[PDB]
């Protein structure tokens, strides 16, 4: 009984560790695309001058 | 099938219209200024507070 | 102009009451109006008509909120029993508006959606992780606190119960019912020989009738 | 209540008797008409004639007083007795088990309910930085 | 409606700032601020016709209490939900603790953010659009962390062992 | 307030009714063109004529026309939004008597109710005023379940 | 004890609500707009002269 | 003082053995704290974005330090729960913690 516990114990460990992955990637990715958005909304460069 | 209906406003000379429904109503309520009577087809659902009559045969509703 | 025809065109900012219909909320439409008259001359001193059969919407600045559907403007003659001979004029303009959702949709549907999900991953969860109290008390509070977002968001009317209203009020009853049935089913899982006999009717149902329907050791 | 612009010389200013023919001191309350705050009660309610300090080379005034004592039921039901059964609940964390495996997860959330009632009452008192309020000492 | 010229004569096409007397304001910097004169066809055609004068302000926020108190707390917060993937998957774990509690924070930041964002409907605003992706990321990996709890806890009396899911478990340990 | 009772008199309306007159003793209210508020209901609107003799007779408020409204409140909002979940959540602490000492946290639930009963005192707080004559039945309620 | 308690509290918790409760669903506005005023002030009940 | 309170409390979880599994629940939950104290914060503050304030500065302080607090509990957490036959001790962490840490040794074994 022992011994099969082990392995579904060690099963959900490695199912653990892949998700972890998956889920930085998705976490990361989606944040710089997110926050990107807000990176490249610059005031256009206009053919007027400063207002100050 | 079609019915006869009165549709003046108030003590205005009568007026009649040609009701397709199997009634006319006359609805009569009172403001700050005065009493309104509204003559017309069918049954119509009234706000509280307004009185209804509703009857069925031509020419019925004054 | 010589002629004497005179020409007047006052701003206001007009404050009228509507009928405001919530039992679509945030997906309603609204039909508010705007009846103008003059205040102490009657029809029979002062005659008023409308300018179009529509008001002037050439200059509206797009509204954020709202779509305009639909415009018009229609002439009424009132008359009274007393007095046969003096209509009371008014022009009611009406606009058919329709509410764009968006902002309801992102900010209430959208959470008690996910609450809604989460209430039943605690289903999933075995007894043994002693964690389904903790899932089932976290997700009521979180739609609690959530609570405070929804009230400070959704008007508090009481003509009827808005269709967001009834949504939140499910996912409340479906997160208590949750909650309920979560504790008998690990008062279930703590039953013992020495406090308890297993019934025959739940040996004959759920050892037997039900897992033929489905797979475990049995 | 003083004249703006007129000075002593000009015009000079007295109590305002009441209805009374004496000399009152008071504000006069209709005890019919008057129906009294619901967050205050007027203990005293006296009228005084002030007259400026001597000029060696401020005008007169009528000042009216208003004593008000705050009726404090509501702050009674919805921070008072909820703080006391708050520390009721933190003095009982030290009788659970440790076995149990709950104590954390009694005493803190105790914690964070006092969190809650900081924020309900984060709109009701004073801003000022004279003096600190007796039910901030308490929470 | 003609614009006015400045010592040398040339037009004034902008709103005037006293540079030295100006102070900016504490969440909009002023970037452009353009001037034009526009003119209009009559309302009938062939009368009159109409004229005003446009002044633009392209103003651009300062994001910086957004950044201090909204955006850095929020995203620390919703990174913790990456640590249940390192508690064990047994009782005391803590597993879901973690996980739920972090979506009862974001609760709390959808009220703190409700009371700043725009009512209005035409988009979505960039920190609504994030609150809401953090929120499906924290509720996946809730649902992660209770498939795995589940996987874990299976006892071998009620549970039989799936031999294709020991079979991909020995294909995933060498391809890593 | 710039005329007394040897100045003018006041009196409510007389309007007739078949050569009948009678006293308008009502608000009048246009029953076609009357919108009903959102959550206040009108039950009474009497009108009265009120001479009081304890102000002197040289007093402007010696006469007055007071026009009454009783209203009922609408209670759906508050019942939806309010009521049910805070009562519904206040049955749940009952549960904890049937939860196991061994896996069921039954004082974590039990305070979990306790800290969502805050959070509702928390909106009842900015919704009546602070006045002394009495607890609000929602805030007897709610004390009533904490205590519990 | 946690079964007595059960038995306790549970009682006393529904008999507290509905106590508190059918005061509020039994409150209603009097029938009369004045205490003591049997004139009911409407329309239908008009006092001629 | 409300800061100072839940900093305070931030390092109390160090003190806390893993074996009684609330560790986590005391993090988070302070965590907690904080966030709910956020509003009461954004409510009594100014709201400005010239220049970043002293409070604005403890509380980001308060928060990253809690935020540090859980992610190193989560590293003592995994370090605590090492299977003996999956992970290997290595020669260095024994080394590192078990023979150049003799400071105060009311310890054993
Ligand atoms: C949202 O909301 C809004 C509100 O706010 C809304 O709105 C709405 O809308 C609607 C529509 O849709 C509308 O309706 C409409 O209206 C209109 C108006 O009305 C008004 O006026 C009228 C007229 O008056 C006149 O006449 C008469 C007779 O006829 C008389 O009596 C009077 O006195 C006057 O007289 C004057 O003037 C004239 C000219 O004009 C001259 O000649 C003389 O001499 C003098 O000076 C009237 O009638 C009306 O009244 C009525 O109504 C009221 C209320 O309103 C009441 O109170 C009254 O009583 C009445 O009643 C009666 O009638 C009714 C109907 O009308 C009924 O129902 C009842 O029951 C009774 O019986 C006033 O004041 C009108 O006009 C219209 O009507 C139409 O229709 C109907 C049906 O529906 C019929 O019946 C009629 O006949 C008519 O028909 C016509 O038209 C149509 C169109 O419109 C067509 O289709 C047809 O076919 C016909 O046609 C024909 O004829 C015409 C004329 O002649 C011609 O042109 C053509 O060509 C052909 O031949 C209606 O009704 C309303 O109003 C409104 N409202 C407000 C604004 O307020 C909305 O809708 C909403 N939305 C949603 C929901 O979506
Ligand atoms: C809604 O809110 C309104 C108020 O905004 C309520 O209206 C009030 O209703 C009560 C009860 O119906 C009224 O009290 C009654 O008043 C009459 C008239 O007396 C008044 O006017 C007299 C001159 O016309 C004046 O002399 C009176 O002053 C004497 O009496 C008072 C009261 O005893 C006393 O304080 C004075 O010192 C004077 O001695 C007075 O101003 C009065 O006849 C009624 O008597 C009844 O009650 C007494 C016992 O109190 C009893 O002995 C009598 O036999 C009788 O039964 C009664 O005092 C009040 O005036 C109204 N207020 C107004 C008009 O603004 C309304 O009821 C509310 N509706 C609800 C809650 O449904
Ligand atoms: C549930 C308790 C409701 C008590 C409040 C009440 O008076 O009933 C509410 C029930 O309105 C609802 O339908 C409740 C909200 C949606 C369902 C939530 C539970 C699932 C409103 O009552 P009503 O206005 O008479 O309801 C009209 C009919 N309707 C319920 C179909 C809309
Ligand atoms: C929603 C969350 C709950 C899902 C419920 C699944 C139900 C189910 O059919 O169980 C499956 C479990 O299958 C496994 O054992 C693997 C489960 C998924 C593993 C991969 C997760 C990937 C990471 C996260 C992304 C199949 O079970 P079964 O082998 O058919 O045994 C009988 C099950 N029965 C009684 C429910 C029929
Ligand atoms: C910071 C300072 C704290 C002050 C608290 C205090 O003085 O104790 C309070 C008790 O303690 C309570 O909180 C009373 C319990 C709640 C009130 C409910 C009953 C209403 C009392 C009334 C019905 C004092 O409350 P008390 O003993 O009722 O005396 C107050 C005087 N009173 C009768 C005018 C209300
Ligand atoms: C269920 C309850 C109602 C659902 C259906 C509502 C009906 C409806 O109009 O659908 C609308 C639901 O709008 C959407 O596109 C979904 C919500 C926005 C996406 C999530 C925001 C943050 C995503 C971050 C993670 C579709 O209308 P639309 O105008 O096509 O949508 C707006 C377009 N936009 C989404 C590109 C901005
Ligand atoms: C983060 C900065 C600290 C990184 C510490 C890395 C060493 C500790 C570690 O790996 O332990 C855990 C992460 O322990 C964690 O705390 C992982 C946190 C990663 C996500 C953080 C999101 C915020 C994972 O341990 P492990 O991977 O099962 O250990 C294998 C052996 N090794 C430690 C040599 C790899
Ligand atoms: C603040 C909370 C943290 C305090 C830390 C104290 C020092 C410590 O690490 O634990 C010590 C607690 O000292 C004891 O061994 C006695 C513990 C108290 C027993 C009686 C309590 C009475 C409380 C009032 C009635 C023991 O430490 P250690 O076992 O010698 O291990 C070395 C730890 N070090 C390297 C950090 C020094």
């Amino acid at each position: 009984t022992g011994e099969e516990v082990s392995d579904w114990v060690r099963m959900g460990k490695a199912l653990d560790s892949i998700c972890f992955w998956a889920a930085l990637v998705l976490f990361l990715v989606g944040s710089s695309l997110i926050f990107l958005g807000a990176y490249f909304n610059r005031v256009p460069q206009l053919p007027y001058p400063p207002c100050m | 099938g079609s019915m006869i209906c009165y549709n003046q406003q108030s003590s205005q000379p009568p007026t009649t219209k040609t009701c397709s429904e199997t009634s006319c109503y006359k609805k009569t309520w009172r403001d700050h200024r005065g009493t309104i009577i509204e003559r017309g087809c069918g049954c119509p659902k009234v706000k509280p507070g307004i009185k209804l009559h509703c009857c069925r045969t031509d020419k019925c509703n004054n | 102009d010589y002629t004497g025809h005179i020409t007047w065109t006052p701003p206001a900012i007009f404050k009228s009451y509507c009928e405001i219909i919530v039992t679509h909320f945030p997906f309603d439409e609204q039909n508010c109006s705007m009846k103008l008259g003059t205040w102490t001359y009657d029809g029979s001193v002062v005659v008023i008509n409308p300018e179009s059969d529509q008001p002037d919407l050439s200059n509206f600045m797009e509204s954020g909120e709202w779509v305009i559907k639909e415009s018009r403007g229609w002439k009424h003659w009132v008359f009274y029993a007393c007095c046969p001979s003096t209509p009371y004029l008014d022009i009611t303009y009406h606009f058919v508006m329709q509410r764009l959702p968006l902002y309801f949709i992102v900010n209430v549907i959208i959470p008690c959606l996910l609450f809604s999900f989460l209430t039943g991953l605690v289903f999933y969860l075995p007894t043994d992780s002693g964690e389904k109290m903790t899932l089932s008390i976290s997700v009521l509070l979180s739609l609690t606190v959530f609570l405070l977002v929804i009230v400070e968001l959704i008007p508090s009317t009481s003509s009827a119960v808005p269709l967001i209203g009834k949504y939140m009020l499910f996912t409340m009853v479906f997160v208590i019912a949750s909650i309920i049935i979560t504790v008998i089913v690990i008062n279930t899982h703590h039953r013992s020989p020495s406090t308890h006999v297993m019934p025959e009717w739940v040996r004959k149902v759920f050892i037997d009738t039900i897992p033929n329907i489905m797979f475990f050791s049995t | 209540f003083s004249s703006y612009s007129y000075d002593s010389s000009e015009v000079s200013l007295q109590t305002g008797l009441s209805p009374e023919g004496q000399e009152r001191q008071e504000v006069y309350i209709h005890e019919g008409t008057f129906i009294e705050n619901g967050q205050w009660e007027i203990i005293h309610k006296p009228s005084r004639l002030i007259q400026p300090s001597v000029d060696p080379r401020r005008r007169e005034e009528v000042t009216f007083y208003l004593i008000i004592r705050r009726k404090p039921l509501f702050y009674l039901v919805n921070v008072i007795a909820p703080c006391i059964l708050i520390t009721l609940l933190a003095i009982f964390v030290f009788y659970l088990p440790p076995d149990a495996g709950e104590k954390m997860g009694l005493s803190i959330f105790a914690l964070l309910t006092l969190t809650v009632f900081l924020l309900l009452l984060a709109d009701k008192v004073p801003e000022t930085s004279l003096s600190v309020p007796i039910i901030i000492k308490y929470l | 409606f003609v614009f006015a010229v400045d010592d040398e004569g040339k037009t004034i096409s902008k709103i005037d700032i006293d540079t030295e007397a100006y102070t900016e304001n504490g969440e909009w910097a002023i970037d452009f601020c353009p001037g034009v004169i526009r003119r209009h066809d009559g309302d009938s055609a062939g009368g009159p016709g109409e004229t005003d004068v446009i002044y633009s302000l392209i103003i651009r926020r300062k994001p910086l209490f957004y950044v201090i108190n909204i955006i850095v707390p929020c995203v620390l917060i919703s990174g913790l939900v990456l640590l249940a993937y390192f508690l064990p998957a047994q009782a005391g774990g803590q597993k879901c603790t973690v996980s739920i509690n972090v979506l009862l924070a974001q609760t709390v930041f959808l009220f703190l953010i409700a009371q700043k964002t725009p009512e209005t409907s035409l988009s979505v605003p960039l920190l609504g659009r994030y609150l809401i992706f953090v929120m499906v990321v924290a509720t996946l990996i809730v649902m992660n962390c209770v498939i795995v709890l589940n996987v874990s806890l299976r006892t071998p009396t009620t549970h039989a062992m799936s031999p294709r899911l020991r079979y991909v478990l020995l294909e995933l340990l060498p391809q890593l | 307030l710039k005329y007394t009772t040897k100045e003018i008199t006041l009196s409510l309306k007389q309007a007739e009714e078949d050569g009948r007159s009678y006293p308008v003793e009502w608000i009048i209210i246009d029953p076609e063109g009357f919108t009903e508020n959102g959550e206040w209901e009108i039950v009474h609107r009497p009108a009265r004529v009120n001479v009081d003799p304890s102000v002197p007779l040289d007093s402007p408020n010696r006469q007055d026309v007071t026009f009454y409204l009783i209203i009922r409140r609408k209670p759906l909002f508050y019942v939806i939004n309010i009521l049910v979940p805070c009562v519904l959540i206040s049955f749940m602490i009952n549960l904890v008597f049937y939860l196991p000492a061994d896996c069921g946290e039954k004082t974590s639930m039990a305070i979990s109710v306790l800290l969502a009963q805050s959070v509702f005192l928390l909106l009842i707080s900015k919704r009546l005023p602070a006045t002394s004559m009495a607890i609000p039945l929602i805030g007897k309620f709610l004390l009533f379940g904490m205590v519990l | 004890v946690d079964r007595l308690c059960l038995f306790v509290v549970t009682p006393i918790m529904v008999v507290g609500t509905a106590w508190i409760f059918l005061q509020g669903a039994y409150n209603q506005p009097p029938p009369q707009p004045f205490p003591g005023d049997p004139f009911s002030y409407l329309e239908k009940d008009k006092r001629f002269i």
